[PDB]
């Protein structure tokens, strides 16, 4: 049992017609100090997945290890390591949520919360959340922390079922990616303005964006805002 | 000296190989299948008249649907039981059911190599294993110390279990009635024992389906000798 | 890997013989002589430092070593046996005693606990025993001084005077014609240096003979002051010097 | 401190007809006030026509099916194929969830198909391995508000037979696949009406002598 | 000769007998074939009876859906290492979601029996091993020897007069490794090839042992009357 | 691997016998004789040691006799290292037992315990065994006065006397003549010395060749005192007796 | 829960009842809460039921290799300590059984309780639950030795009834056993519902309950 | 640890190890076994080779294993007490877990287990020892009287003997017990058991030992007189 010390907050993503795309702020927070901000929270496997981190960093650059030595390891014997026997979005998440719930069940946990995302050798579309408790689940939308509370709800209306995900396009995904962020932003206080955003296509692979900043944003408004009651001035 | 885990020229396990000696010297013990039950049979050869025949235990029961009789180094079976006795009763506790007999004689044939430089030596000792399931009905099976195990419609093992087995191979067909099974093994045991077979220096035994296992009274394999002596003085 | 060899490797033979307790004995029998000599006001003990080449500095070979303050060992046979053995009596000597009881241990226990090693190295598995015969010198309160030997084998035997190694019947035969129950510390050094000139061949001096004594306490050797109970170590290796001015009183 | 349990809600009802069984539960997966999943199965085909859900904390419910699923594997390989028996494999699970007796799986299992005489079983666990024959049995989140309502309208509980005035009770006549169904559908959707963690979707499974089939059914999203 | 006395010992020319004494266990085993096409792989195992009485001692093993073995020379042998593989097949598919390929398990395998060739107390295997399965680089062939020496090859033989048999499949080469989409053709090709290993005794109901995975195909033995049919 | 080497101590010959313990005993013949004698009144040890030297310090030595407890004492024929090994762990064994029961160990169950010791040196571990013969002499309220022997088999027997080490069939004899059910310590002081000293391979019994002790209830009143002889009081003795 | 068990001339009785409840919640309306270790054992349950079913089947196994070594019936009292000395070795972990243990072997007719304590008695009579107190009344002033196998049956039955009906956790059903040295025998599972106004009836019992 | 294989195979299907620990109970001193009608008697050899000894404190042959079960033995002693010891603790064990003395049987069997684990068990020697095991099952009038042996078999029987010359008392032995009548009194039993002994002992005097064992707990060693008594009696009537 442990408690988390130098953290990272939400990670959010979402599938669309042709793939996934996932996204997370570079901060590294120390409780109300906002310490580090070059860290990437977005670890690509290959070029078909990206595992989002959010949680204890010294964990995640823990995991980050596991996924190096991972694919150093499926290599190893292995003719069609750049093929076939590639490692698999599915291969690597089941390989994490292993290890999640072992160490939980063990009662010394990885204090992080995990979103898988990916593209399958069939064209399939990946993507799924493991927790700190061994906990799993899939959904078209997934969201760690905040992401899960304001995130969501904006990235659901756009896909808010299964039979919706043909219809989103890449753009379309994209865009209601960012404008979450902004809103994450404006509302989460353990939030930075820059952030990473990686698209996993089946057509054009991995597009990893890195320093990628919060833009349009709306303050005007709080020129006209005085007091909180009965002050004019 | 040598390894107990060394391969002869010829790629046989030399300590396997002589436990099958051991087995030879061992006292016969026989089993015939039908569609009935399955019979066993052992001669119990006691060393001397003062020896009370009645606590030679050479046919045991592992469970209700599973038979055993021994032939060789007799004290080795008792472990060999023991396990076999825990893993038909620890599967009925895991799974609600009778084991099948294949699968109780596999896990008696798990021990049997487990020897090296686990136990110091293979087991001495030769094992026919009869019962019955609901999967594959009647069976006999001879369970070797080399962890091999054959099943056989009958079988011999021990000192005279090759004149047995042919004899065996003459008379066993698969229309052979429980009773005709019965009078066979005192035949063919009669013929290879050294003494005179009567019913306290030999011992009957069947597995069935509806009253399971059963070790024979003195009285009823006496009963089934006089029946034998005067089949053969009929012809 | 694993050590296999959990069977012994000494074992009696059909007449009784512990033959690799026989070879070791052998091998000390072998070894430069040594010797032991017990006073009534102290014990020495002495070797001959045999350099085994004249560009070695023999100075850093201690035949003679210190185990406590008041206890002193010397050997012959194999020097790597006995320097293991050194410093196994060192220890055993604090962790069997000093931590316990707060003080040193008597010879003849110090003694008991070196007989112990040797004994368990003839019967344990997989081990040869000790190539060296040890002549244990020390001063306890209440048994005075003592003169020990001990074997290969484990046996201990207390002594007034005894050599070892190679000229030790000679010796031996040397020390019974000089002995007596009234000699001084002075006395048995003088006589020690006489009885180990005879099984040395060449050079016969403080550089070429290692000498050591246990005798009166030595404050000056303390290395502290303040406390009247503590007087310093018994022990006490003789000089290259102080063993040439013996020499010319020879 | 490190709380090792979690809840992810979630409602479960298995039911035994004369020839065949039920198991339904919804797909709604939870934790506290946010979904997590709308869509996350939570009945599986186990294989050898059983059919499997644990209910409660959802890691330690994927971790025993997979277990179990694993066990049935290994009966095939050690019994020379032998099918597993409704009866063997609920023995199998007691010794799976007892061998966690002092850090269970916090979960309450169902298990759904036929026994060796060909009619309809289910039978219940608990977290900790005691379990039993039944019937009819709703677990999970909405458990009390479904298991009422099926006494009475399977087991016809407090029902009596017109005139007779208490007398006479009303004969326990057998419910066919499709009754069983409706009141399946309408236990969950009273559930989701009254049980903020049951909504978004419910599905069955339906296992007859031909085999295994499912059936999927929206639910309120709210 | 004074250098087989255990596993541990090389003689002079740079040998290990006790693993060519362990050799020679196969080589007094049953004959058994293996085979593959683009699509499909085969086992064909001739059982070995005790006597007339006596059940046919069975040859073939299911390691998991995708894969399995069939073996000849110590049978307790064959279910140890075959145990081994069902672990290890089942590791991969619990941990990873990831069926175990062909080639991996024939590294394990490699690697489980070499243990056993260089420490002391133990001895080698006394089995060798046909491994057949179908995974994500399509059909694969597997002969293992308990030296540790894992190859993969189109088709080969393995047991007592299994030279006869590996001979035919290296004429037959460029034909049966063409036959995709037809398992029985396939089989047929198979049950051919261990036909050239028999002497005296010819192809019975209850001698005859097949088994086949492939494309759309799970691992499946074939006994009894399943295969009258090849017959 | 190491198999080559290995003597395997714990083995039968063909004829039934323990290789080792066979040679030890033959070992343990050639050590100084050690002898016990029970009385009514007491129990006599006494013990050759093997040829000694002038220069040997004699009053501070100890090979043959050793004291267990206030109680129990033994005379040892064999290797003396052997002997303190197995001495030691009778002495914690003895105590052991008074931390225990807070009485005084009773001698048998002292003697099977060491006795038990060496015969598991025969039976397993594949060690030589201990080449060690003892005579215990003890007492305790219940038997009274003891005497046991103990050798490397692990096989042990009471006595009203005997003896152990070199010349054992020449000294048993002349112990069956002289000994006498009635006789006293005082007696079998004499009966001890007398029977070394025709036994002995040296050229005469001295008192610097011998160990000596004595377990009396000749304490004052009912309790039990050992006497470890001293050198001057073997020689006494040997005076008394009239053998120098 | 209620459970009860007594020896009599003619064997002995056991009667339980069926409730299960997760706080005020009635999680199980049919709990069976004896078990039938073998034709000639009988166990009660109190409780963890997790820990009464999976230590009293383990105890089923050992009393069957038992028979198997022995070649003969393990008796009552050997049984029952079998059981004792398991739950010794969990001594203080946590688990929580309570169970009669009822038989007939060479002795005649046996009784014995055992709980998680590791305690165990021997004795004419028990009764464990939340509903004990109410059916030892029943029992305490209507037990007889001389009592008939169709009194006594009738005197387990009621006196769980009695607990049914007042204990808020007891009810459901009655479960009957009667173990004769042939074996036990079931009597049959009888709804409280239904049992109670029938005996109030029969009996006069109950006046103050409305019927 | 020490691991070795030390009982094994042979060519010929013999484990010498165990055979050459029959070899040392042929060695060991004689011991019988009589069961009359309601007894058990254990008679032993003592070789007087060892006189000087003290009969009060040296280990007697026959070792009380529980109070209605006694043990006997022929071979090395030193390996007889580690059985003894095994034997005693596993009947409290007994009384402990199950409530109930072991039977004859019972012990017996597990005592042939220990000889039997001795057999195939690495870095072990087998047990010098053959035992004779006697007593009454508790609540049971019935006699009991088993053998064990180094290779762990074991068996009832009527009347047995083993140690030297163990052949030619069981000679005796086979041609007087008679098994439709066996020795009806304590008295009869116990003189069928001297006059075996007489056929291999030497003298009669303090080289035989006797134990009656009754049932119900009731266990008896014979004084040297009492035995003296049945001694002076068999040869008088001999002399005709
Ligand atoms: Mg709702």
């Amino acid at each position: 049992t442990q408690q988390p010390i130098v953290t990272g907050t939400s990670v959010i993503s979402m599938k669309y017609d042709n793939g996934v795309i996932i996204a997370a702020d570079n901060l590294g927070s120390y409780g109300s100090l906002l310490r580090f901000n070059g860290v990437e929270r977005l670890i690509p496997v290959g070029d078909n997945t990206v595992v989002g981190i959010s949680g204890d960093i010294s964990d995640m650059q823990h995991i980050e290890r596991l996924l190096k030595d991972l694919v150093t390891e499926n290599a190893y014997d292995n003719p069609l390591a750049d093929a076939e026997e590639a490692l698999e979005p599915s291969y690597i998440f089941e390989y994490l949520a292993t290890v999640m719930y072992q160490r939980r069940s063990k009662m010394n946990p990885l204090w992080n919360a995990i979103i898988v995302a990916g593209v399958q050798s069939n064209g399939d579309q990946f993507l799924r959340y493991v927790n700190l408790l061994g906990v799993t689940y899939s959904s078209p939308t997934l969201a760690t922390g905040f992401g899960a509370h304001m995130a969501n709800p904006l990235l659901r209306k756009v896909v808010d079922r299964e039979s919706d995900i043909p219809k989103t396009t890449v753009q379309v995904a994209e865009e209601a990616i960012v404008n979450a962020m902004r809103v994450l932003y404006y509302r989460d206080a353990r939030s930075s303005r820059n952030f990473s955003l990686a698209i996993i296509d089946k057509n054009t692979g991995l597009t990893f964006k890195k320093n990628l900043q919060v833009e349009n944003m709306k303050w005007d408004f709080a020129k006209d805002i005085k007091g909180y009651g009965t002050q004019k001035i | 000296d040598r390894g107990v885990s060394t391969f002869s020229p010829e790629g046989r396990l030399f300590q396997v190989e002589y436990s099958l000696e051991a087995i030879k010297l061992g006292s016969t013990a026989i089993g015939i299948a039908t569609k009935e039950g399955v019979v066993l049979g052992v001669e119990k050869r006691a060393t001397s008249p003062l020896l009370e025949s009645d606590s030679i235990e050479k046919i045991v029961e592992i469970d209700r649907h599973i038979g055993c009789a021994m032939s060789g180094l007799t004290a080795d079976a008792r472990s060999m039981i023991e396990h076999a006795r825990t893993a038909a009763v620890t599967h009925n506790l895991y799974y609600d059911e009778d084991i099948n007999v294949e699968s109780l004689t596999q896990s008696v044939c798990d021990l049997a190599l487990r020897f090296g430089e686990l136990m110091s030596r293979p087991f001495g000792v030769a094992l026919l294993i009869a019962g019955h399931d609901a999967d594959d009905g009647y069976q006999l099976f001879h369970a070797e110390p080399s962890g091999t195990f054959y099943r056989y419609n009958a079988k011999a093992i021990g000192s005279g279990s090759e004149g047995a087995q042919a004899e065996l191979l003459n008379e066993w067909h698969s229309s052979l009635t429980l009773k005709e099974a019965e009078l066979l093994v005192l035949k063919i045991l009669k013929q290879v024992m050294e003494e005179k077979l009567d019913e306290n220096n030999a011992q009957l035994s069947c597995i069935t389906k509806q009253d399971g296992f059963k070790i024979y009274d003195n009285e009823k394999t006496a009963e089934l000798i006089k029946e034998l002596k005067e089949k053969e003085a009929a012809e | 890997m694993t050590d296999r060899y959990s069977f012994s490797l000494t074992t009696f033979s059909p007449s009784g013989k512990l033959g690799q307790i026989d070879y070791a004995l052998t091998a000390v029998k072998q070894g430069v002589t040594s010797l032991g000599i017990k006073a009534t006001n102290g014990v020495v003990i002495a070797t001959e430092k045999k350099s085994s080449s004249p560009l070695a500095m023999s100075e850093t070979l201690s035949k003679v070593s210190l185990l406590t303050p008041d206890i002193g060992a010397v050997y012959s046979g194999m020097g790597p046996d006995y320097r293991v053995l050194v410093d196994k009596s060192r220890k055993v000597a604090h962790t069997s005693y000093k931590r316990i009881y707060g003080e040193y241990p008597p010879t003849k226990l110090l003694v008991s606990e070196v007989a112990k090693i040797m004994q368990e190295a003839t019967q344990s598995g997989g081990v040869r025993p000790f190539g060296v015969s040890l002549l244990i010198a020390g001063h306890d309160e209440f048994n005075g001084f003592s003169l020990y030997q001990v074997d290969p084998s484990g046996s201990y035997f207390p002594w007034k005077a005894t050599a070892i190694g190679k000229g030790s019947v000679a010796a031996k035969t040397f020390l019974e014609k000089r002995w007596n129950d009234e000699l001084e510390l002075e006395d048995a050094i003088h006589i020690a240096l006489l009885t180990l000139k005879e099984s040395v061949e060449g050079e016969f001096n403080g550089d070429t003979i290692e000498l050591a004594i246990i005798g009166d306490e030595n404050p000056d050797l303390l290395g502290y002051t303040g406390i009247p109970t503590d007087k310093g170590p018994r022990f006490r290796k003789l000089t290259s010097q102080e063993i040439n001015d013996r020499l010319e009183a020879l | 401190q490190f709380n090792p349990y979690g809840d992810n809600g979630g409602t479960i009802l298995g039911i035994a007809g004369e020839d065949f069984a039920v198991l339904a539960g919804d797909t709604r997966n939870i934790t506290d006030y946010s979904i997590n999943s709308r869509y996350e199965p939570k009945v599986f085909d186990c294989g050898d026509n059983i059919v499997m859900s644990a209910n409660g904390f959802a890691a330690d419910g994927d971790a025993l099916v997979k277990r179990f699923k694993n066990s049935v594997k290994w009966y095939h390989f050690d019994h020379n194929d032998k099918k597993l028996s409704i009866n063997s494999a609920a023995r199998n699970i007691q010794h799976l969830l007892y061998s966690r007796r002092f850090f269970p799986y916090y979960v309450y299992n169902i298990i759904a198909g036929l026994d060796e005489d060909g009619k309809g079983a289910v039978y219940s666990f608990d977290p900790v391995g005691s379990y039993q024959r039944e019937q009819c049995r709703a677990g999970g989140a909405a458990a009390s508000l479904i298991m009422p309502f099926l006494d009475n309208q399977v087991n016809f509980k407090n029902q009596y037979e017109p005139g007779t005035n208490g007398k006479v009770k009303k004969p326990l006549k057998y419910l066919s696949v499709e009754e069983v169904i409706k009141l399946v559908r309408d236990s969950f959707t009273s559930a989701t009406e009254r049980h903020i963690q049951v909504g978004d979707g419910l599905e069955i499974l339906i296992v007859t002598k031909d085999g295994v089939r499912k059936e999927f059914y929206e639910l309120k999203r709210d | 000769n004074n250098y087989d006395g255990d596993t541990v010992t090389f003689s002079p020319t740079g040998r290990l007998f006790q693993v060519e004494y362990a050799l020679e266990a196969i080589k007094q085993g049953s004959v058994t074939v293996g085979l593959r096409s683009n699509t499909h792989a085969v086992l064909v195992a001739l059982k070995r009876n005790a006597d007339e009485l006596s059940s046919y001692q069975k040859k073939i093993i299911k390691c998991d859906e995708h894969m399995g073995l069939s073996l000849a020379g110590l049978a307790p042998d064959a279910r140890v290492l075959s145990n081994y593989l069902r672990q290890q097949c089942n590791y991969s598919s619990l941990v990873f979601n990831r069926k175990l390929a062909v080639e991996r398990a024939g590294h394990l395998l490699c690697d489980k029996a070499q243990k056993n060739t260089q420490s002391y107390g133990g001895r080698p295997y006394g089995v060798g091993l046909l491994i057949i399965g179908y995974d994500k680089s399509g059909a694969h062939l597997l002969e293992f020897q308990p030296s540790g020496n894992v190859t993969e090859l189109y088709g080969t033989a393995i047991g007592a007069r299994s030279q006869g048999a590996k001979t035919y499949l290296e004429r037959t080469l460029d034909t049966f490794i063409k036959i995709d989409g037809n398992p029985d053709e396939l089989i047929k090709a198979g049950v051919e090839a261990i036909s050239q290993s028999l002497r005296d005794e010819s192809l019975t109901v209850d001698n005859l042992s097949i088994a086949i995975v492939g494309k759309d195909t799970p691992f499946t033995i074939y006994d009894g009357e399943a295969v009258a049919k090849y017959i | 691997g190491s198999r080559r080497y290995d003597s395997r101590t714990t083995i039968f010959s063909p004829e039934g016998r323990l290789y080792q313990v066979e040679y030890a005993l033959e070992s343990i013949s050639h050590a100084g004789t050690a002898i016990g004698i029970m009385a009514s009144d007491g129990i006599v040890l006494a013990a050759e040691r093997k040829v000694t030297s002038t220069l040997l310090e004699q009053d501070t030595s100890t090979e043959k006799l050793y004291k267990l407890n206030d109680k129990i004492a033994v005379a040892v024929a064999g290797l003396t290292a052997d002997a303190e090994i197995l001495i030691n762990t009778a002495r914690i064994h003895a105590q052991n037992y008074l931390k225990t029961y807070n009485e005084d160990i009773p001698v048998e169950i002292l003697v099977r315990r060491l006795s038990d010791i060496k015969q598991g040196y025969t039976q397993h571990g594949g060690l030589r065994p201990f080449g060690v013969s003892f005579i215990y002499a003890g007492y305790d309220d219940r038997y009274g006065y003891q005497l046991y022997t103990s050798n490397p088999s692990g096989n042990y027997t009471g006595w009203k006397a005997i003896s152990v080490g070199a010349n054992t069939s020449a000294a048993q004899t002349l112990l069956q003549m002289d000994y006498k059910d009635d006789m006293k310590v005082d007696d079998a002081i004499e009966l001890a010395l007398k029977t070394l000293s025709k036994t002995t391979d040296s050229s005469a019994l001295t008192y610097d060749r011998l160990e000596f002790a004595t377990i009396r209830k000749g304490a004052n009143d009912g309790e039990v005192y050992q006497k470890i002889f001293k050198p001057q009081e073997i020689k006494d003795i040997l005076v008394k007796t009239g053998i120098t | 829960t209620t459970t009860l068990a007594f020896k009599f001339q003619h064997g002995v009785i056991a009667a339980v009842d069926s409730r299960a409840s997760a706080g005020s919640y009635i999680s199980a309306l049919r709990m069976n809460k004896v078990i039938e270790i073998n034709p000639y054992l009988l166990g009660t349950m109190s409780g963890c039921a997790a820990d009464c079913q999976y230590w009293e089947r383990l105890l089923a196994k050992e009393c069957r290799l038992y028979y198997l070594r022995n070649g003969e019936r393990i008796s009552v009292s050997a049984a029952s300590k079998l059981l004792s000395n398991m739950m010794c070795q969990y001594r203080g972990m946590g688990l929580s059984m309570g169970s009669m243990i009822c038989g007939w072997d060479k002795k005649g007719p046996g009784l014995y309780y055992v709980d998680e304590h590791g305690t165990r008695l021997s004795g004419n009579m028990f009764s464990t639950g939340s509903g004990n107190t109410y059916a030892y009344g029943v029992l305490d002033s209507n037990y007889k030795w001389d009592l008939s196998v169709e009194d006594a049956l009738y005197l387990g039955k009621r006196s769980i009834l009695a607990a049914a009906h007042r204990d808020a956790y007891s009810g459901g059903s009655v479960n009957l056993y009667h173990v004769t040295e042939d074996g036990w025998i079931y009597h049959g599972n009888h709804d409280v519902g239904e049992l109670f106004w029938k005996v109030k009836e029969e009996e006069g019992s109950f006046n103050n309950v409305i019927g | 640890g020490y691991d070795r294989a030390l009982s094994i195979f042979s060519p010929d299907g013999h484990i010498f190890q165990v055979e050459y620990a029959l070899e040392a109970v042929k060695r060991g001193t004689c011991a019988v076994g009589v069961k009359g009608k309601n007894c058990v008697v254990l008679g032993c050899e003592r070789r007087s080779t060892l006189k000087l000894q003290d009969t009060r404190i040296t280990p007697s042959k026959v070792s009380k294993i529980d109070s209605h079960v006694v043990l006997s033995f022929s071979g090395l002693n030193a390996d007889s007490r580690i059985l003894i010891e095994k034997a005693r603790v596993e009947a409290q064990s007994h009384r402990l877990t199950l409530e109930d003395p072991v039977t004859v049987e019972y012990l017996t069997r597990y005592v042939a287990g220990v000889q039997q684990r001795y057999t195939q068990s690495g870095g072990v020697r087998p047990f010098g020892v053959s035992t004779l095991i006697a007593g009454f099952d508790p609540r049971d009038d019935e006699p009991k009287l088993y053998q064990t042996e180094p290779s762990g078999i074991y068996s009832s029987w009527s009347a047995q003997t083993i140690g030297r010359n163990s052949k030619t008392v069981r000679e005796f032995l086979e041609k007087n017990y008679d098994r439709k009548e066996p020795p009806a009194t304590v008295e009869e039993c116990v003189k069928l058991t001297v006059r075996s002994l007489l056929e291999v002992v030497q003298t009669g005097a303090k080289n035989i030992e006797i134990t009656v064992v009754k049932p119900d707990s009731d266990i008896v060693a014979l004084s040297s007189e009492e035995i003296n008594q049945y001694v002076t009696q068999i040869e008088q009537e001999k002399q005709e």
